[PDB]
């Protein structure tokens, strides 16, 4: 179990590594740069010097922040974000939890308590500024997304996530559920902070937010979970709705169409960032509760009627 | 299983903060820990007091949030016997939450003061 | 094997550095310290849909109450646990009296309360084995069906609390 | 009730989860319901004086269920028993209570 | 289980000489009113959990509900009180004597 | 009569979310009445098997109730195997 | 003293046969075993007497095992087959095997 | 042999800070545009992995771009001393060098030698953005050749 | 060009497609050429309790089938 603990935990680490090279390398051909090409063979060995330029740099230690507070946010925001990967399903899951959506968006919203602890105990008025932003970003995101998680598992009857892929074995969720599909993107954007709705990272109204005061060590241990985030969130899109064909005889040919559709998926979160303009935190709880809240209500009434309607039921398992 | 996997989490992140912090080499002066505010010193307090202005939007952001546990059971009430009376009380409560959000909608105080 | 007896002797810790009251600050991290406690103690007795209910519920309502905390009722120099050393001597004071009242309660009253290789023994009372729903999430998915006033009290508690809320902040 | 309303329109409202003993989702019982459904029926309209010394046997048997206080004190001497006979030495444990054993299931 | 019951009554007896008494704040006194909240649900569903008794899972979802929704009336309270005034102690509200 | 249909579709035009909630609201309200599977959500949801229906004794009494579990008395379901 | 039944009471033939291979042969069971099994249950929802029903579980038993002894007497390989493939799915789904089901229920209509 | 082992890991250590060295999103200038024109797709910074983050805490290296004046000043020492301990310093262009123009005047701080320490004086009104990706070379093979645990060894 | 990106997204591809073709082959390696059972309900769990008290040697994945009846 603990070899499946290292081979889960070890190539997701080289998986978000990758994906902040491929986020330098989309952005650039995006913004017809190159990207990171001088290191590594095309780019490999970037992100593996950004972590052993940033862990063997030094941090901080403020006389105007709260120590205890100042380290254990970034050790919680390691372990959250690194322990939603253990819920996700797979083909077959690391834990398979009985009620695991729930566990995701507890934790995910425990990564923004991760955030919000920073931004009070990191104790700049910049910081300030970015913890009640966080919690504006989190007031404008979270009921809509809970009710966008109820409203498509009002099709699979459960909360686990293998009835996800059983559900999801004959056609994809896209397809009955595009109305919960571009705004759970736009949500899940909402949820990781990326610059179409990244405030609370800022850098282009205020600094650093979050990380204003927090210097390299434990900035980095926050970039490890916010990019965590990113892959883990785009696979979670990935699975819950654009789901591939499973087949039990060959899980692994599942595994590679899923991938290839994960790093699509990948390639429009980082397209989005490098395609959008960014929000302000007053428009972003404004159409958050004005332009999604009354059609994810509407949404939540429509597969509230869809088992009387056409009589699917869900079942248990 | 899942206790293990959130301590053996607990303990990378640890050993990720104690190479952070032990390995690399540190002199720190009061200039260096002195608060990052533009370039210069901040005019007052960090911790000076914030006049809320999001204040009734977040209240019913955490009322919401409890209307979201209340319909959390609902993907297991789907699967219950009395359907009819299930499908009105989700109907009308749902319904009130529509009222209630067109309410605050109707009111302007999704702006903020 | 004594998980439940650990869980609530931490949020015995927990409730009493937030009964100690530091700055609010400082007491939403311990009160969220006691709800992931409770939330892992409830998943750890059998209901897997309530300690994650109330840790959706109450890390959506103790976010904005954390918000209000650095906002509206903060102060310059604040205090937390080991700021102020009277509330520290009373942390060091409430936790050698949880340890004597665990301490003499092992011995007084000669019960199964508290045993050095007897305590989590008496936790599962009965669970039915070849039984389907033994979990905690059909019996609130009831009340939709059979305890319907109680949704029907909830919803117009929170209709009212709207109505209530957009009156006292006007 | 104090206005009864709910006996006055015959609907029962909040009187259908009243006590442990009512109906329950997917008809799985609680435990004690056969002792609480013992107790209301040896209280049937009785009066609540009269009840307590009436049916005292039949709540002493279902507080004795529910709370199980003799049988976590009748444990607790037992478990006393064990650890004073193995610091004794003089109980060989058996390999059924061991667990060495091929299980029947 | 009578430990575990017993040191949930004993947290609320502290949470009760938190709630009783008042240091600086109103809203650390109002932290220990959602303590309450936290260990009545806690209390609420090991009394159900162990008893079997699912048909009153409505109960806790209920505790939560109302007392979480009137803990929100008193932080919008104290938002209503920190605007009325600038300050937000204890010792600021002696202005009914 | 030209006025509330310049009015729906002048919401159409400036803020069409609102008009697309409250329309999905009212069919969602209404198409259960329409709907004839609305009846059949009850049978799906009685003539699931979720616990143990237990046998009853006899005195030779009802016809109905069979012997043989697969005789042709009782509540079949006909209407879910090939439906 | 609450009486208990002594061990030699409970020195039954137990069915030796595993989880996946039970679910299997689920509902030849109860096609065949129709009588004695609702009897036993008869006896545990009216008389909620486990002390009094064991007179009822040996004969639950004794047609438990007198099926698989007809079974595997007659028509032992495709169910070997069925049960393989209903042991390699997760959660015992009927589904992933229903083209190994049309091969045994066409041996057992065949011989049983 | 342990020297090899102490220098193959001083290049291993420096190898990281040499390629992914993060800068910082300054202005004060004409000079602002040119650090725009080296984040500019022709000559390129992310090409080479130099990234302008805005947090000081965060920064690597700090690009001073063109006059540094007397109300600037502390304002500049203030966000090298919040930079972390690996901190270089670029100077770009001839006011941040030694006062290109307003050597003389009354409210120039006359080059960036005067405040902080300046690892690389990269020099012209325009260093093109070229020019001084030359100088973050030369900052990045300076800082190569630079040998921190071979002198912890030998000490 | 376009094919410039694909080696490191393919490197990212290979790693990302580990993780989950491993736990499948650990799972098959843990339960001896079966799959892990999951336990939903109650009854998954007794059923599993039962195949381990069965196969005797403290096992869920061996299983007696015909073989020992
Ligand atoms: S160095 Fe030249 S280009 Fe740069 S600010 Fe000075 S005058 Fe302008």
């Amino acid at each position: 179990f603990f070899i499946n603990i290292l081979t889960l935990l070890v190539p997701i680490l080289i998986a978000m590594a990758f994906l902040t090279l491929v986020e330098r390398k989309i952005l650039g051909y995006m913004q017809l740069r190159k990207g990171p090409n001088i290191v590594g063979p095309y780019g490999i060995l970037q992100p593996f010097a950004d972590a052993m330029k940033l862990f063997m740099k030094e941090p901080m230690r403020p006389l105007t922040t709260s120590m205890s507070l100042f380290i254990i946010a970034p050790t919680l925001s390691l372990t959250l974000a690194l322990s939603l990967w253990v819920p996700l399903p797979m083909p077959h899951p690391l834990i398979n939890l009985n009620l695991g959506i729930l566990f995701i968006l507890a934790t995910s919203s425990l990564s923004v308590y991760s955030i919000l602890w920073s931004g009070w105990a990191s104790n700049s008025k910049y910081s300030l500024f970015g913890a009640l932003r966080a919690v504006a970003q989190t007031i404008s995101y979270e009921v809509t997304m809970a009710i966008i998680l109820l409203s498509v598992l009002l099709m699979n009857g459960s909360y686990s996530l293998q009835t996800l892929i059983t559900t999801q074995e004959h056609m994809w969720l896209l397809l009955p559920a595009w109305p919960m599909a571009m705004m759970w993107f736009i949500s899940t954007l909402a949820e990781t902070n990326r610059a179409p709705f990244d405030l609370t990272e800022g850098e282009s109204e205020l600094v650093s937010g979050f990380n204003v005061e927090y210097a390299a060590g434990p900035f980095a241990l926050f970039f490890m979970a916010e990019y965590t985030n990113i892959i883990l969130m785009n696979a979670l899109t990935t699975i819950i709705f654009l789901g591939p064909l499973y087949y039990i005889n060959l899980p692994e040919l599942y595994s590679t169409n899923f991938m290839m559709e994960a790093l699509l998926l990948s390639s429009t979160f980082l397209w989005i960032r490098a395609s959008y303009p960014r929000f302000r935190y007053d428009q972003l709880m404004h159409l958050l509760w004005k332009n999604f809240l009354p059609l994810t209500l509407a949404l939540c009434m429509w597969h509230i009627s869809l088992p009387i309607f056409t009589a699917g039921v869900p079942p248990y398992m | 299983n899942l206790y293990t996997v959130i301590f053996i989490n607990i303990l990378l992140s640890l050993t990720l903060i104690l190479v952070a912090f032990w390995l690399p080499q540190m002199n720190l002066y009061s200039e260096k820990a002195n608060p990052y505010e533009c370039g210069f010193d901040p005019t007052s307090s960090a911790r000076l007091p914030f006049s809320m202005k999001f204040f009734l939007v977040a209240i019913t952001f955490l009322l919401f949030d409890l209307e979201i546990a209340l319909l959390l059971p609902l993907p297991w009430a789907i699967q219950t016997i009395k359907t009819s009376t299930m499908m009105i009380m989700a109907f009308i409560l749902v319904t009130i939450l529509s009222l209630g959000l067109a309410y605050e909608w109707t009111q302007k105080g999704l702006e903020w003061t | 094997n004594n998980y439940i007896f650990v869980l609530s002797s931490l949020f015995l810790v927990g409730c009493l550095g937030l009964a100690l009251k530091p700055s609010p600050i400082y007491g939403g991290l311990g009160l969220i310290v006691s709800g992931f406690v409770g939330c892992l103690m409830v998943l750890g007795f059998g209901g897997s849909f309530l300690g994650l209910m109330v840790f959706l519920i109450y890390l959506g309502g103790m976010l904005v109450v954390f918000g209000y905390t650095t906002a509206m009722a903060t102060e310059e120099y604040p205090e937390t646990w080991g700021s102020n050393w009277l509330i520290l001597g009373f942390l060091v004071l409430g936790v050698i009296m949880e340890v004597f009242l665990i301490c003499v309660l092992n011995y007084y009253d000669e019960v199964g309360v508290i045993n050095l290789d007897g305590l989590g023994d008496w936790l599962m009372y009965e669970v039915d084995d070849v039984g389907v729903m033994l979990e905690g999430g059909i019996g609130v998915a009831a009340m939709y069906s059979c305890a319907t006033w109680m949704m029907v009290v909830a919803g117009w508690s929170l209709f009212a609390g709207i109505f209530i809320i957009i009156e006292i902040t006007r | 009730p104090f206005l009864d309303i709910q006996k006055k329109l015959g609907i029962s409202l909040d009187r259908h989860f009243m006590f442990l003993s009512a109906e329950q989702p997917y008809k799985n019982a609680a435990r004690c319901h056969a002792f609480e459904k013992e107790w209301i029926e040896c209280a049937h309209g009785i009066g609540g004086t009269r009840a307590k010394k009436e049916c005292k046997i039949e709540f002493d048997d279902f507080e004795e269920c529910l709370l199980r206080y003799k049988t976590m004190r009748r444990m607790h001497d037992i478990k006393k028993q064990r650890e004073k006979l193995m610091k004794e030495g003089k109980y060989t444990p058996p390999p059924h209570h061991s667990g060495r054993e091929e299980p029947r299931p | 289980m009578p430990s575990t019951f017993f040191n949930l009554t004993m947290a609320f007896s502290l949470s009760l000489l938190g709630t009783l008494m008042f240091r600086s704040h109103l809203m650390s006194t109002l932290l220990c009113l959602e303590g309450m909240v936290l260990s009545l649900f806690i209390m609420t569903s090991v009394t159900s959990l162990n008893s079997n008794s699912m048909s009153s899972m409505p109960i806790p979802i209920t505790i939560l509900v109302f007392a979480a929704c009137e803990a929100a009336v008193g932080l919008a309270l104290l938002v209503k009180v920190s605007n009325t005034y600038g300050t937000d102690y204890v010792q600021n509200l002696n202005l009914l004597q | 009569a030209g006025r509330i249909s310049a009015f729906l579709k002048n919401a159409w035009a400036k803020e069409p979310v609102l008009v697309v909630s409250f329309s999905v609201w009212g069919l969602a309200i209404i198409m259960p009445m329409i709907s004839p599977y609305t009846k059949y959500a009850s049978m799906i949801n009685k003539a699931t098997p979720y616990n143990y229906p237990v046998p009853v004794r006899d005195d030779g009494n009802m016809p109905d109730v069979p012997s043989h579990p697969q005789d042709p008395l009782g509540p079949s379901l006909d209407w879910l195997k090939n439906l | 003293i609450v009486e208990l039944p002594t061990l030699e009471e409970l020195k039954v033939e137990e069915v030796k046969v595993s989880s996946a291979v039970l679910k299997a042969a689920a509902h030849h069971y109860g096609a065949q075993c129709d009588k004695t099994n609702k009897e036993f249950m008869l006896c545990r929802w009216e008389e909620k007497d486990p002390r009094r029903c064991l007179k009822e579980g040996k004969l639950v038993n004794g047609c438990a095992l007198n099926f698989f002894r007809q079974i595997k007497s007659h028509c032992a390989e495709p169910f070997t087959e069925y049960w393989t493939c209903l042991d390699y799915s997760n959660m015992q789904l009927f589904r992933h095997c229903r083209q190994q089901q049309a091969k045994f229920d066409q041996c057992v209509l065949d011989k049983l | 042999r342990a020297e090899y082992v102490v220098t193959k890991l001083d290049d291993l250590i420096n190898w990281a800070r040499r390629s992914s060295l993060w800068p910082m999103t300054f202005g004060l200038a004409c000079c602002a545009v040119e650090m725009m024109h080296m984040a500019a797709p022709r000559y390129d910074m992310d090409r080479f992995g130099v990234v302008f983050r805005a947090s000081p805490r965060q920064a690597d290296v700090m690009i001073v771009a063109g006059t540094l004046t007397n109300k600037m000043a502390p304002a500049l020492r203030k966000v090298y001393d919040q930079m972390p301990e690996p901190r270089y310093v670029v100077s770009m262009g001839s006011c941040a060098n030694g006062g290109g123009y307003y050597h003389y005047s009354y409210s120039v701080v006359r080059g960036c030698d005067r405040i902080v320490p300046v690892d690389i004086y990269v020099p012209g009104c325009p260093p093109t953005a070229e020019a001084l990706l030359y100088g973050i070379l030369q900052l990045q093979r300076k800082i190569k050749r630079e040998q921190k645990l071979k002198i912890w060894y030998r000490r | 060009m376009w094919f410039e990106i694909l080696p490191g997204l393919a490197i990212m591809g290979v790693c990302l497609v580990i993780p989950g073709v491993s736990t499948a082959y650990i799972h098959k390696f843990t339960n001896g050429g079966k799959e892990k059972r999951v336990a939903r309900v109650q009854y998954q769990w007794y059923l599993m309790e039962r195949d381990r008290r069965i196969s005797g040697v403290n096992r869920y994945y061996v299983s007696k089938g015909l073989e020992n009846i």
